[PDB]
């Protein structure tokens, strides 16, 4: 299985991944990843039992959650795997990303609504089903909350951080895992969500697909974090109330550890991926 | 010790907040009387479920946001 940059994918590939993701849509099984994304993060809390954000189990809990999803695509074509989005270098609208082949552009300025590409409510192929109010089309507002996104000089001043987490294990922690999260410091992941808006911006994000393919680049920072840091590894290990320590298994599955998820290369590879080097 | 209460009209919609599948919340806010969930940060600040990736200060921020983000449109509960 090899995970390819967005800007890359011929156009064989991306009608195969739009096909693959809108039959996932209309058998019902796309909106279930939507539940479960948003049971976990109105769930993780800061002063309590906390898995799927603001966590060390931040990282392999997504990356079980998008093998999920890549192992459902594949379940309707086996030639289609999860693309990433560097958004350090795909940075503004003109991407692409949002060309209507691919995702599809910003929505109109009224109402968010997406109005091009394979998701927009016209079709009649993306409703927005699993939802916290009546609006029932895709929304983004590229760029409205937030002017821009993380620049690559930003993202290697969070790729340098050495330790991987640090107590208290949450939105306030020091080290990579909450600086790549985005609650401290320059702000990675939680910027990007705010710079697509529309659903992206609220617990129901999987409903965009653009979710899988900015997590599949956070998931990508995670291997090229531990290529620049082959001494450091997940923390903590092992007896820590409320979080999911290294060998402990995570909810939902029950049978996998972050110790199962740590070498990705068990499960897929990277269009291209450093090695570790001075 | 929670934010104290508020109820204002913001944007033609009425916002209340209060002390008190998702988590236990020790504050609730409603938009025009439809609960709205939301939830405190280590560091004393707010999300909503419509804008969860984004902290603000107070619940009534997080309040305001919803509003903002909802564009006159009705939540629905949890
Ligand atoms: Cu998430
Ligand atoms: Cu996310
Ligand atoms: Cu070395």
């Amino acid at each position: 299985t090899v995970r390819k940059n967005q800007a890359t994918l011929t156009a064989d590939e991306k009608r195969r991944f739009v096909a693959a993701v809108l039959e996932l849509k209309r058998s019902g099984r796309y909106d279930e990843f939507v539940r479960t994304h948003n049971e976990f993060i109105m769930s993780d809390t800061d002063s309590g039992e906390r898995t799927g954000h603001r966590s060390p189990s931040f990282l392999p809990w997504h990356r079980r959650f998008l093998l999920d999803f890549e192992q459902a695509l594949q379940s309707v074509d086996s030639s289609v795997t999860l693309p990433y989005w560097d958004w350090s270098a795909d940075r503004t609208v003109r991407a692409s990303l949002w060309a209507p082949d691919f995702l599809g552009g910003t929505g109109r300025s009224t109402d968010g609504r997406v109005m091009d590409g394979p998701f927009a409510a016209s079709t009649g192929n993306w409703p927005i089903n699993v939802r916290v109010d009546s609006r029932t089309y895709l929304r983004r507002s590229l760029g409205g909350s937030v002017a821009e996104l993380p620049t690559r000089a930003e993202v290697e001043s969070v790729l340098a951080i050495s330790a991987y987490d640090l107590p208290p294990y949450n939105s306030a922690s020091e080290g990579f895992r909450n600086h790549l999260e985005g609650w401290r410091g320059v702000n990675l992941h939680n910027r990007v969500h705010v710079w697509v808006g529309g659903q992206m911006a609220t617990g129901v994000s999987p409903n965009d697909p653009v979710f899988w393919l900015h997590h599949a680049y956070v998931d990508k920072l995670w291997a090229e974090w531990q290529r620049r840091h082959p001494d450091s590894a997940y923390v903590p290990t092992g007896g820590t109330p409320d979080v999911v320590d290294l060998n402990e298994t995570m909810k939902p599955w029950n049978t996998v550890r972050p110790a199962d998820l740590l070498d990705h290369t068990a499960y897929y590879t990277f269009d291209a991926l450093e090695h570790h080097h001075h | 010790a929670a934010p104290e209460s508020f109820d204002e009209v913001y944007k033609g919609r009425r916002i209340q907040g209060r002390p008190a599948h998702e988590h236990g919340g020790g504050y609730e806010v409603f938009v025009d009387g439809v609960q709205l969930h939301v939830m405190r940060n280590a560091d004393g600040s707010w999300i909503s479920v419509v804008s969860h990736y984004d902290p603000v200060p107070t619940p009534r921020a997080a309040a305001r946001a919803a509003v903002d983000e909802l564009q006159g449109a009705p939540l629905l509960p949890f």
